RNA sequence: AGCUAAAUAUUGGCGAGAGACCGAUAGCGAACAAGUAGAGUGAUCGAAAGAUGAAAAGAACUUUGAAAAGAGAGUUAAAUAGUACGUGAAAUUGCUGAAAGGGAAGCAUUGGAAAUCAGUCUUACCUGGGUGAGAUCAGUAGUCUCUCGAGACUAUGCA
RNA sequence: UUUCAAUGGCCCGUCUAACACGGACCAAGGAGUCUAGCAUCUAUGCGAGUGUUUGGGUGAUGAAAACCCAUCCGCGA
RNA sequence: AAGAGCAUAGCUGUUGGGACCCGAAAGAUGGUGAACCAUCUAGUAGCUGGUUC
RNA sequence: UUGAGAAGCUCAGACGAGUAGGCAGGCGUGGAGGUUUGUGACGAAGCCUUGGGCGUGAGCCUGGGUCGAACAGCCUCUAGUGCAGAUCUUGGUGGAAGUAGC
RNA sequence: GCGAAACCACAGCCUGGGGGGCCAGGCAAAAUCAGC
RNA sequence: AAACUUUCAGCAACGGAUCUCUUGGCUCUCGCAUCGAUGAAGAACGCAGCGAAAUGCGAUACGUAAUGUGAAUUG
């Protein structure tokens, strides 16, 4: 499948998708836009913080009547929530995510989050299509020294 | 051209009656040609093609391939040649289409029916 | 089916029975593989995956590595031995242009210069012609001349020949990329690089791997820790200079895997045509032309 | 004679920036309730006879030479006495082929082609 | 389109195809012998009568006849 | 029969003409201008003169009014010689008495025709590029097998499984330099 | 036009359905297409308007060109491409030849789907296997020289077109069309026209000495600035 | 009180040949399952919907996942043709890059900054001697087609 | 081209100063057409004449085309 | 008061037809069920909107 | 001195808003005859473009990408030939909003 | 967790002068929620 | 400054226009005269090896006989 990023090149990445996915698309694109950049395992320990309600992901775009919380002043948005079918559906994604690389055989303990997609989908309520790209941080190797 | 009023010169009803032709019709659109050396000792142009006729492949990508025909495939419109098989994924071998216009009949399987159209058209045996 | 409507309603309802009985095969399959995974070894000593790699065609020019007597006494003591043998010569590479070329041809020929050092640059000026430098840049103790030529403000195509009388070989370079344009580069030093070149079975991959040899000085300096790539792969010679630091990696089984950061260029050539002699288009002799239609095959290599 | 252009920006319909149904190629307006009609100060200009260029150098590129559509090679046959007043412009579905040969005789006759690089890479 | 022709075309029987209209082939003589035998077939009814001695028709013709040379 | 031969050809339709949009040009191979002009057009100006190189040589070609009617042998022929003042002294030799406007043109393109071949000869002795075309099936072919050749070679995976067996293997001096203190140990646990 | 059985909407009638009593023929008078077959015959012996009309007869060696008598009886094409090649009308042939392309649009959707030129025209006397000899090589036409037709003496309205004459119906011209004082003899009340110039050519009678006698000083060309 | 062919009519029935007609919102409501699906108790009303590829070669096999699918792969000349399938416009949506934004943008004119593009300028031109080549030159011999000589030639010398 | 600066710039069409009325946007459709009659002007053909096509004759190469034309007749004189 | 007309074509106009598009309660005829349904009908403007380089 | 498309060429003056209206020359779209020894699988039409060119303008020519079978210029004939709008017809998609609400 | 719709030229600060827009002024910082 | 909004560009979505086709329509022309109590048109039901808005057929049921062609059918 032809992907939207110019990272997850062979060399240190790997991704996976998900089409037809029967959510929302004003409600998975806010958590998108907040797991995008982040490493993998950290994303990991931060969602299942949104499954119990330990922490919420702001709300920046589609921010229609979302009541103030106080733990969206973390990264200073007023307004969050706790969506919890949104994010069980990046959870199966990010598996996919995983045992991709797991079959490439990369290194596990340097993966970032590089890119992060959400979009639409034929409509039937407003269903979504997801495409998620995770990479190696890409490391920089020290100068030799002078000439 | 043509100077009857009772043949057909519209894409429409050539068209149509090509496609939609039943069974029988769709034999002697599949004829062959001859091969230079049965076309002087038959004096016959083209014959239909039979099943178990000796062929050679003119055209195509399967460029001279010989073989028997396997199954002559009238409905669409294609020969199936002996062991000119393209490849399947799964394993398993793949028949390939090649058309009935385009092989070159090297040696008919003669039969009592075939003679009795031999001798009468132009030739003998 | 002549319908549309019926014809994805019978196929969806074809699709959700194909994609029902594959689980049915796999369920069951996947019983008798805890309770015994010794059927799981023979399966997966079966089934391999199979690839373009393993599904070749069989091409008896595959120089086997058991060393035949018969190629050895060919390659050392042809015209690319004073770079082989205990001589060692240093080779100084002569980069010239396509005549009248223009900016964007010229910041990528000193990218090229980079990599190359012993390597001059001297623009094309005028009327000159590739036969009559070649015999006026061997009387100055040059080895190899490489030509950049672009067209319409891009470079496409890149000959390099080997003096005096040396293979001429006409590659054209794509999927171009510079230095500036590639994420997370780095700076180049004057620490002469180090050599890789991979996957040139054919016996013309052993002719046109030496001439790569060729244009490297023959034993680098190391304190640079920088790598140079030739690798052939499907008939593409990719380009690729690195600059690597070893450091512990715990999924490669020796545990120390290094970290490669690219510098830049990042081309990409093909084969086109290989000359013994001097490279004259229209007044030489063909060692290989590269033939547009019998490339069709993906199963067919000849690099 | 040097070329020379009374106006260099064309000109763009009324509101056919704001709109995507209206489009960019100019449409007088019809009605006298217009602010552009009556041709009130600080409204876009119209197309008028005002901006004709000159009789001598008009169809010019602003090279001097005037344009000619070559499409096959008996075409540029007849810019053989023309060469210091016009261009020979190669048709856009010329073949890859027939267009490499046109350029290989035009340049004999001296004729400028304007686009003899399309599809031609050089060695 | 109608009813009755939609039937045949979406069947799968030929129709009932009938070629019979040519032009040109005037009605050969029947009737007499000799008529049958100096009849030429492709010239019209009135240079057939007025070549072979006969008229078509005794009183006036309502039209130019022809004028060849 | 020759404003008959313009009031028809010449205004109504002719299948030499090329509707320019400063000009008209006639694609007529015995014109001496290249335009649709009345004092040019080689048909209705029914006594003319033009000049057209055949197979290196250039000629001269005439028409009368008296072999009009006889197209096969309706033009008659004079070759040119080399001397470009000679051929200009016959040019006027054979069209003697002709209009001045005639005879000015072939003089025209005999220094139109003659820069033609001192050109295309110069051009045909130097060394030039190869005009190669370029082929829109095989250039899409190349970048759709190039990303499936690229991404099949794990490119960057492939240098260092090697790039660790050039150490491991020892083509170093036993304590490199390229190497820190501490993994090398690890090559000796190796 | 459409069957019998609001313009805006969609599955609604066409605006003002196209109807079959629309004007489809033409009336012409008898003496304007008298006029016509007139005229385009005698553009067809000017070896000029038949150049200009699109035709390759640059070799051809007369105009008007006129074969014998023997070409009557011409049985197979392969004797009548003999005659076009020794003529070297031949030329005219490939024209056609060379110059068959599918139609630009959907007249192929329609029964025509190769447009092409049109050859010389055969003008015969006597059917005594001419018509069948010629009516299978591209682009040629033959007519009897009796009811000649416009549509193939001026095709697309371009007068000029490449008449091949038998002699036996180039004896007939002179009773089909007459003369300018007399009766053509094939045609009852018919005589030929005559201009409005008696002279043929306007720019050599100004050019005479019966005008450059009498006429005034002559002023100069384009005047200076 | 009665009969009777032919000339004449024919949006129907059984066939046929055409067309300066429409080209999938068009042309019949209906190019496909069409008076079908569907709506109304009923008389009746009544749609949307064409195109993978040359060939299904319709993606084997491995792996994650309960599934859907996804990823490696693989067929194809093309997957930038994967049955949501020829080309794939606009509105419209998300990501990335660069900008701008003190309770209004929008556009027009003149220019700054950034990005980028074109221009034939590549070379060509012109002028003596010497050396070699010949041709339209020969104080030269032949062929053919045309009309004495005008072209095309084959020799031989290249004065 | 994107943007900045200076200066200007009342939203388009229908109406009768503002209004009102129409306008969420994009795509494809969508409106003085055919026919008869009359009159003017111009063009052409013939001209004290003019008009073949109701028909007839003819047309082997779309034969519904082209071509030829008797006896009436229309308009004018 | 020594005839100027006839025929064909084009333009504009004018009337007549559906008559530039769309909108404006009606009535009739024949039916369905206890008002509705087709058809004439392309009912009706003095008028309201729109009428494309 | 060649500038005779006499429908061309050339010289000199004045003038330039424009409603109802009148006149004239052109641009573009689908089909038809003729023509370009017309273009095209070495890529036709289309489509997109921070590329270039022409015309006062309607428009046209072209480079790059995409794409895959047809298509155009010139002279005539022909019309179901040009859209910003009709509470316009059909289709598609937005803001209101994850608000109203269950 | 599911989830509309009406509506929609573009819109959104006040004073005075000929209204939201014009002229001259007061001023002018993001992003939001509850009463009103 | 980041976010948000707006603008530009690239990519991915949406969406099905444009282009090309065309076993369809529409129109004109030509030849012909042929339903039923010997049970018509229409309706219902059934019948296929695996059939599902379709076709053919009548318990001899996706048809038999007779003739002709001549070796297929197809998933």
């Amino acid at each position: 499948v032809r992907y939207s990023a110019s990272p997850a090149l062979e060399t240190k990445c790997a991704k996976a998708r998900g089409a037809y996915l029967r959510t929302h698309f004003k409600n998975s694109r806010e958590v998108a836009f907040t797991i995008n950049g982040m490493s993998l395992k950290k994303a990991f320990i931060f969602l299942d913080n949104v499954k119990e309600h330990k922490q919420a992901v702001p709300f920046r775009r589609f921010n229609g009547g979302v009541g103030r919380t106080a733990q969206g002043k973390e990264f200073g948005v007023t307004q969050a929530r706790w969506p919890v079918k949104s994010v069980k559906f990046f959870y199966d994604l990010l598996k996919n995510a995983e045992a991709n690389a797991e079959a490439k055989g990369l290194d596990m303990d340097k993966l970032i989050i590089k890119h992060v997609q959400v979009n639409a989908a034929p409509k039937q309520s407003s269903p979504s299509h997801i495409e998620i790209i995770v990479a190696e941080e890409e490391e920089a190797v020290p100068k030799a020294n002078d000439t | 051209m043509k100077f009857s009023r009772d043949v057909t010169s519209s894409r429409r009803k050539q068209r149509k009656a090509h496609f939609g032709a039943p069974s029988s019709v769709r034999r002697v659109l599949m004829s062959a040609p001859l091969s230079k050396e049965l076309r002087e000792q038959y004096k016959i142009r083209s014959l239909p093609v039979r099943r178990d006729d000796q062929i050679t492949v003119i055209r195509g990508s399967n460029k001279g391939r010989e073989g028997k025909i396997t199954s002559v495939y009238r409905k669409k419109f294609l020969l199936l040649i002996e062991r000119v098989t393209r490849e399947k994924a799964n394993g398993a071998s793949a028949p390939v289409g090649i058309d009935a216009s385009k092989v070159v009949i090297t040696k008919l399987h003669l039969d009592k029916d075939r003679k009795d159209l031999i001798v009468r058209k132009g030739g003998k045996v | 089916i002549k319908n549309k409507i019926v014809r994805q309603q019978q196929y969806m309802k074809a699709l959700h029975q194909k994609n029902k009985d594959k689980l049915e095969r796999r369920k069951e399959r996947a019983k008798e593989e805890e309770k015994d995974p010794e059927k799981k070894r023979l399966r997966l000593s079966e089934n391999i995956p199979a690839t373009i790699e393993s599904k070749r065609v069989y091409d008896e020019t595959i120089i086997e590595d058991k060393p035949d007597e018969e190629l050895q006494a060919e390659l050392k003591d042809d015209e690319f031995s004073a770079y082989f043998s205990e001589e060692r010569k240093v080779p100084k590479l002569l980069v010239t242009t396509s005549k009248r070329a223009s900016r964007k041809c010229y910041d990528f020929a000193s990218e090229l210069l980079d990599c190359f050092p012993n390597a001059e640059f001297r623009k094309r000026t005028g009327d000159i012609e590739v036969h009559e430098i070649a015999e006026a840049a061997a009387k100055r103790g040059y080895t190899d001349l490489l030509v950049l030529n672009e067209d319409r403000k891009k470079t496409n195509a890149l000959t390099l020949v080997h003096l005096p009388n040396g293979p001429s070989f006409y590659f054209t370079l794509s999927n171009l990329q510079t230095a500036k344009e590639i994420s997370n580069h780095g700076r180049s030093t004057g620490h002469i690089p180090e050599l890789i070149i991979n996957n040139f079975s054919t016996r013309l991959g052993m002719t046109v791997a030496r001439a790569f040899q060729s244009l490297f000085i023959q034993t680098p300096q190391i304190q640079g820790r920088q790598v140079v790539t030739i690798h052939c792969q499907r008939d593409f010679l990719f380009f690729r200079r690195h600059r690597y630091a070893f450091r512990e990696k715990s999924n490669m089984p020796d545990g120390i895997g290094t970290g490669l950061q690219e510098l830049g260029p990042r081309f990409t050539m093909r084969l086109r045509m290989v000359q013994k002699g001097v490279w004259d288009r229209k007044e030489g002799e063909v060692f290989f032309e590269s033939n547009a239609g019998e490339e069709s095959d993906r199963r067919k290599f000849w690099l | 004679v040097n070329i020379i252009k009374k106006r260099t920006k064309p000109f763009k319909r009324h509101q056919s920036d704001r709109f995507k149904r209206v489009g960019e190629s100019w449409r007088k307006p019809r009605g006298i309730d217009s602010c552009v009609r009556r041709r009130f100060r600080g409204t876009i200009s119209m197309p008028k006879i005002g901006y004709g260029n000159n009789k001598k150098t008009r169809y010019c590129m602003p090279n001097g030479l005037k344009a000619f559509l070559v499409r096959n090679v008996s075409d540029v046959e007849l810019l053989l006495m023309h060469n210091k007043t016009y261009a020979a412009e190669i048709a856009g579905n010329v073949s890859a082929r027939k267009r490499v040969e046109i350029v290989e005789k035009a340049r004999a006759l001296g004729v400028k082609v304007t686009n003899a690089g399309a599809k031609v890479r050089s060695q | 389109a109608n009813p009755r022709q939609r039937n045949k075309q979406r069947s799968g029987k030929p129709r009932l195809t009938r070629r019979n209209a040519n032009k040109k082939a005037k009605a050969k003589i029947y009737g007499n012998f000799v008529i049958q035998q100096n009849w030429d077939k492709h010239a019209t009814l009135r240079q057939n009568y007025a070549r072979l001695g006969l008229l078509a028709t005794p009183n006036y013709v309502t039209g130019g006849v022809e004028k060849l040379y | 029969q020759d404003e008959v031969i313009w009031q028809v050809v010449g205004h109504e339709f002719c299948s030499y003409r090329i509707k320019g949009e400063a000009q008209n040009f006639c694609r007529n191979e015995y014109n001496v201008t290249g335009l649709c002009n009345r004092q040019s057009c080689p048909l209705a100006n029914s006594r003319y003169a033009t000049v057209r190189e055949d197979n290196g040589k250039l000629y001269l070609y005439m028409k009368t009014i008296e072999r009009a009617h006889f197209p096969s042998k309706l033009w008659q022929r004079i070759k040119l010689s080399k001397n470009y003042a000679k051929a200009l002294e016959q040019i006027d030799q054979q069209l003697l008495y002709w209009p001045g406007r005639q005879i000015h043109r072939c003089k025209q393109r005999l220094t139109r025709l003659t820069q033609y071949l001192l050109k295309a000869r110069r051009l045909a002795l130097k060394h030039q590029p190869a005009l190669i075309p370029i082929k829109p099936k095989q250039a899409h072919r190349e970048a759709s097998r190039e990303r499936k050749a690229l991404i099949a070679a794990k490119l960057e995976k492939n240098i260092e499984k090697e790039l660790v067996k050039r150490l491991k293997s020892g083509v170093y001096g036993d304590q490199p330099l390229n190497v820190n203190e501490e993994i090398w140990n690890k090559v000796l646990a190796a | 036009a459409v069957s019998e059985k609001g313009n805006m909407c969609r599955s609604g009638r066409m605006f003002a359905p196209t109807k079959t009593w629309r004007k489809w023929h033409v009336k012409v008078n008898q003496n304007e297409k008298r006029y016509a077959i007139a005229s385009a015959v005698a553009a067809s012996g000017v070896p000029s308007l038949l150049l200009a009309r699109g035709h390759r007869i640059e070799e051809i060696p007369e105009v008007p060109l006129v074969v014998d008598d023997a070409v009557q009886s011409f049985q197979k094409t392969k004797e009548a491409v003999a005659l076009l090649k020794e003529i070297k009308a031949y030329r005219d042939v490939i024209k056609v030849a060379n110059s068959r392309k599918l139609r630009a649009g959907k007249g192929k959707l329609r029964n025509r789907r190769h447009v092409q030129r049109r050859g010389p025209l055969v003008v015969f006397n006597e059917d005594t296997g001419i018509v069948k000899a010629f009516r299978n090589i591209p682009g040629v036409e033959i007519v009897n020289v009796r009811r000649l037709n416009l549509l193939q003496l001026a095709p697309g309205g371009h007068l000029g077109r490449f008449v091949i004459w038998t002699k036996s119906a180039f004896g007939l011209l002179d009773s089909v069309f007459g003369s300018t004082t007399e009766v053509a003899q094939l045609k009852k009340n018919y005589f030929l026209p005559e201009n409005i110039i008696s002279n043929a050519d306007v720019t050599r009678l100004i050019n005479s000495d019966e005008i450059q006698s009498i006429v005034k000083a002559a002023g100069p060309s384009r005047v200076k600035r």
